[PDB]
């Protein structure tokens, strides 16, 4: 159906209901009103038209004053068509961007409100005022330096001939210039007919500027290895402005901690059973003190214990990170039904005090099967309405409030307070001997093992409040550790405000660009905080607001997991943080929230449809849906959320269709003659979570090859979660499967696609990139390689896709396809020195991953935050240790290679 | 001194157990499935209830406004002999009370359904949790044969094609 009645409530009090059209926007909605309201009563007394703004119930339940009406009423798609008339004036610049943000960011800003807690308060103030003020201070500063901000340099870790021309002109100045020459000397050698200017790649937003060459930037570099001309545009530093603007101390309680187990409500257990609720304090993982346990109360609904649980810690001795931790049991005379974990302080450092109603989270059965889950978040479960619920009471400690003792007071406890042979062996290669051996000399592994600090802090007897002080007055005057050391502290294991403080004073160091590689670790981490307000959320906040690429995907990263409970409230309020910082850039993640709700709306057709009736019928039906004016405007003319420097410009709907997978991805092309024929995947029904770490993984690898001046020509190919089952992959042309270039015939492709001397080309290529992915993919144990999901390039490339599995999930061997042997022998039955070269590429590339082999264990530890199947224990992560032999010397571990290789030759003839 | 049958028997109730921890795992899943979809679906329908609130609320600043401004405007109509005017007036004002008591009743059906849904969720849970000690005990079945098969040292060729 085309049209919808629209109820109309005018200033007057008076009602109007008639019907428009979904597609009509709210400028000639206006109008059509108005026409109808001249033949209603009290019409004499409004004002003309464009003294109102129409107001609606947005699909998230708040009002929104629609300010732009040249929006469609589809687009704008109110929860009941129902529009008000309100006055235009007010600070409309606030209303209109925390509107804006509760469409963006999926959860409605009221929601924040309702909650009717202080710490969500003071985040939103503080965060939000931080945010507010980057941005005004960034809009003050140069064009240079915005230009830095919005279009962060891509560059890679002799003399062609370039393209060049200005903006507004149709001719173009092609012209001879070095690899070695920066990109101000050929600004002075297009002024022919400097500083005042700068290079785009047109079609594109990525320029060329600063004190590097032009073979350092990826579009050159790119445009060399192939043997093509570059394009380029000249833009003024005016041009650039357009762009820019438009009172009792707790160390004297010693009485035991306790407190009282009220009641159950909303529990859904077998009624023959008997309920037990257990539980225990933790720091980190470690237990402070034993677990202690309920009577066993029979099931119902509403079970009622008031008991008092005394544990064997005193109130003195809680560490600022203690965590009481419950499990609901269901018992006969064990199904674990439930769980829920509560920090005892607060984000004011204060002692919690008084009742509090804890919503369980549902117990899922795993392998390990614990008592207690201490890793699960401290989050209350946003379902208050149908969730299970625990009331407990935590005691009245004294008549004033009391807090956890304040840093000047810490290090006071500091103030107060032949071995080395032992220790070396220890720390230089821990059971309950070694430990203490440690502990003593603690002063000697700050002074000589400054790396030791994480195995140090493990040592710490974090449920005796004397050890705690003396850890952390080491701690503030301990030397600045590596990055890579600092990944480690950011783990779990190591809970301490303190312990997360240093971390990120030592990654501070890390260029955007190192950063970059860390980014999806990061965010993960944010799942293991206590508190909302941390430093982690404020660093992650700076760098974003530094840099627009950084702010780009740190926005998808936490957009993409908003239909988690658990972590709904906390990525909502970093979101709502950067929004604030990043105005101009919301606008850009604006359209490209509606291109992935139109394409999910399509996808959702296509699946309906191709169960129904044949492909071509449904590719045409398809099509019909995509040049509706809504539809077609949507999925036009937007930055790719793959890379925003790419430009989705001109959607070729002739060119648009789907695959035959299960879920039935679509396949959308673009075109921009500007630039030169861009596309991407839509994926909706899996999860891609896993395919996007095992690539930011092998693209990791590549540039750690680079740097040590190996490029195995891979194809790091984008991949992007956006949603709840929901992603795009940059579509890499001209390129197809192997199973459908063989439908012998994979030589013959490369023949086809390369004639005459660039054969040998596409040999190299294949051979160098065959290398990269054999490493790869058994490092990373992935199996279930198949002609299916393998591809080639015609530039002789192979690459990898649909990694499903990974990490061996039996360990996967080291695999040479018959098939590649071929091709890497120029077709040869016997050609040792060309595979004897492609032997010495694999052992070079396994061997620099050995080099880095702690960077991939601590970034895959990180991952288990995540909480992927096949990433959740200590045996996943042991299951790199053994691949890369990070246990064996150089040589020990390269001869086991050669024993794999040579034995996967061999397995490859059969 | 420590107090804690042939190996094909064992290997075929390891057979055995492993088949029936498998179908208990597809049934579990299943329902978490069902459970994390009906989470979504109870909070679209409380954040839809809002939106209702939300809409009759301005309904309602609508009734407050219309009351307010015909009552220190009406009287010039009557005076003035337009009875006509006035009643054109009331009449649009009927007209915007009888539309509230369709959203309302609207809302009213939504609340019926999610009251219903509150009810699916705790059932699935309920049956989560009668299927949770099952699976527990199945796997835990299946390692202890495992374990006993090893340890009489059973090659882990012959383990493989009894698991599954
Ligand atoms: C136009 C025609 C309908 C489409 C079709 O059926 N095709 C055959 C299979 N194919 C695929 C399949 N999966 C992926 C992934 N994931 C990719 C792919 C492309 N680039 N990248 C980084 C992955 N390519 C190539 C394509 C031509």
């Amino acid at each position: 159906n085309q049209s919808v009645v629209v109820d109309f409530l005018l200033p007057t009090g008076v009602y109007l209901n008639f019907p428009v059209s979904r597609n009509a926007n709210l400028s000639t909605i206006k109008q059509l009103l108005w026409h109808r309201a001249q033949y209603e009563p009290l019409f004499h007394m409004l004002s003309g038209p464009e003294a109102y703004v129409f107001t609606c119930i947005n699909q998230t339940a708040e009002q929104q004053e629609l300010e732009d009406e040249q929006r469609r009423l589809c687009d704008v798609q109110p929860f009941l068509p129902v529009l008000r008339l309100v006055a235009r004036e007010g600070d409309r610049v606030k209303k209109l961007i925390n509107s804006q943000i509760s469409l963006l960011i999926g959860k409605g800003l009221h929601e924040f409100d309702s909650l009717c807690d202080p710490e969500v308060n003071d985040f939103r103030a503080k965060m939000c005022q931080f945010c507010e003020e980057a941005a005004a201070r960034r809009q003050q500063l140069g064009w240079e330096a915005w230009l830095q901000y919005s279009f962060p340099l891509q560059l890679e870790p002799r003399a062609l001939l370039v393209n060049v021309k200005f903006e507004g002109s149709e001719e173009s100045f092609t012209f001879q210039v070095s690899t070695k020459d920066v990109p101000l000397a050929l600004m002075a050698c297009a002024l022919r007919k400097p500083e005042d200017y700068t290079l785009q790649v047109n079609g594109r937003h990525e320029y060329l500027y600063g004190s590097y060459p032009l073979c350092q930037f990826q579009y050159i570099c790119s445009c060399l290895h192939s043997g093509l001309t570059p394009h380029l545009t000249m833009v003024h530093s005016s041009s650039i402005l357009a762009m820019r603007d438009e009172s009792v101390s707790l160390w004297s309680l010693e009485q035991p901690f306790r407190i009282e187990l009220i009641q159950g409500s909303k529990v859904n257990a077998d009624e023959r059973m008997k309920l037990v609720v257990q539980a225990g304090l933790f720091h980190g993982n470690e237990m402070l003190c034993k677990t202690v346990s309920s009577s066993e109360v029979s099931v119902c609904s509403e079970p009622v214990w008031k008991q008092r649980l005394e544990f064997d810690i005193n109130i003195c001795d809680l560490p600022r990170m203690a965590r009481l931790c419950f499990a609901l049991y269901a018992v006969i005379e064990d199904c674990p039904i439930a769980w829920a974990n509560l920090m005892l302080f607060d984000y004011k450092d204060q002692l919690k005090t008084g009742e509090r109603c804890l919503y369980m989270w549902p117990s899922v059965p795993d392998e390990k099967g614990e008592l207690l889950n201490p890793t699960g978040t401290v989050r209350s479960n946003p379902n208050t309405d149908s969730a299970a619920a625990l009331l407990i009471c935590l005691p009245e400690v004294a008549p004033h409030p009391v807090y956890y003792p304040a840093l000047e007071k810490i290090l006071e406890l500091g103030r107060h307070s032949e071995e080395q042979l032992q220790l070396r062996e220890i720390l230089e290669r821990l059971y309950e001997h070694e430990k203490d051996l440690v502990w003593k000399l603690r002063h000697e592994v700050q002074e000589h093992f400054p790396e030791a600090l994480a195995r140090l802090l493990l040592v710490t007897k974090w449920n005796k409040h004397e050890d705690v002080a003396q850890m952390l007055y080491l701690l503030c005057s301990w030397p600045e550790l590596p990055v890579l050391s600092a990944l480690e502290l950011l783990d779990f294991s190591f809970p301490d405000c303190h312990v997360g403080s240093f971390a990120i004073k030592s990654l501070r160091k890390l260029t955007d660009d190192e950063l970059f590689q860390y980014l999806l670790q990061l965010v993960q981490v944010l799942k293991y905080e206590s508190y909302l307000d941390c430093e982690l959320t404020k660093f992650l906040l700076d760098r974003a607001l530094a840099n627009r690429k950084i702010g780009h995907f740190l926005f998808w990263h936490l957009r993409s997991e908003m239909h988690v409970p658990s972590v709904a409230l906390r990525f909502g309020l970093i979101l709502e943080a950067y929004c604030r910082g990043s105005t101009h850039h919301m606008k850009v993640l604006m359209k490209q929230g509606e291109a992935l709700s139109k394409l999910k709306a399509l996808n959702d057709f296509v699946k309906l449809s191709s169960q129904k009736t044949p492909k071509p019928q449904t590719k045409e039906l398809m099509h019909l849906c995509m040049r509706q004016e809504a539809y077609l405007e949507a999925l036009s003319h937007l930055q790719s959320p793959l890379d925003p420097s790419t430009l989705l410009a001109e959607v070729c709907v002739e060119q648009c269709t789907f695959m035959d997978s299960k879920m039935k991805p679509l396949w959308i092309m673009y075109s921009n003659e500007e630039a030169g024929s861009v596309g991407i995947i839509f994926k909706n029904g899996d999860d891609l979570r896993q395919d996007m770490l095992t690539l930011q993984m092998i693209q990791l690898m590549d540039v750690l090859w680079k740097q040590e001046g190996l490029d195995l020509r891979m194809t790091p190919y984008g991949c992007l979660p956006t949603g709840d089952r929901t992603g795009l992959i940059e579509v890499v042309l001209r390129s197809d499967t192997i199973a459908n270039i063989q439908l012998d015939a994979l030589l013959n492709w490369l023949k086809s696609k390369n004639p005459g001397e660039a054969l040998d080309r596409a040999i190299e290529e294949f051979t160098l990139s065959c290398a990269g992915y054999c490493v790869a993919t058994y490092v990373l144990g992935i199996g279930d390689r198949h002609s299916d999901n393998i591809m080639i390039r015609e530039s002789g490339q192979l690459f990898h896709i649909d990694f499903g599995h990974f990490l061996g999930n039996e360990r996967v061997p080291f695999i040479l396809t018959y098939d590649f042997v071929h091709v890497i022998q120029q077709g040869k039955t016997n050609n040792s020195e060309k595979f004897e070269r492609f032997r010495g590429y694999c052992e070079r590339a396994y061997t620099i991953l050995r080099r880095h082999g702690l960077l991939f264990l601590h970034l895959f530890a990180l991952m288990r935050a995540a909480g992927l199947p096949e990433l959740s224990c200590s045996k996943d992560i042991q299951y790199l240790k053994d691949s890369l032999a990070l246990g064996k010397t150089e040589e020990e571990a390269l001869k086991h290679f050669r024993v794999k290789f040579n034995e996967a030759l061999r397995e490859s003839w059969k | 001194q420590q107090d804690q049958d042939n190996i094909e028997a064992v290997g075929k109730k390891l057979h055995e157990y492993n088949t029936q921890f498998q179908e208990k795992s597809r049934e579990y899943d299943r329902l978490y499935e069902d459970y994390t979809r009906t989470s979504q679906e109870i909070q679209m329908k409380r954040t839809a209830i809002e939106a209702f609130n939300e809409t009759i609320k301005i309904f309602e600043e609508q009734c407050q406004t219309q009351e307010r401004y015909s009552k220190e405007y009406i009287e010039k109509f009557k005076r003035e002999g337009n009875e006509t005017e006035i009643q054109r007036i009331m009449h649009n004002y009927e007209k915007l009370k009888s539309r509230i008591s369709e959203i309302v009743d609207s809302r009213r059906r939504l609340e019926e359904d999610l009251k219903k849904q509150a009810a699916e969720y705790r059932e699935i849970d309920k049956r989560m949790n009668s299927i949770k000690p099952d699976l527990i005990q199945l796997r835990k079945t299946r390692d202890q044969y495992l374990m006993w098969l090893t340890q009489k040292g059973v090659r882990q060729k012959k383990l493989n094609e009894w698991l599954g």
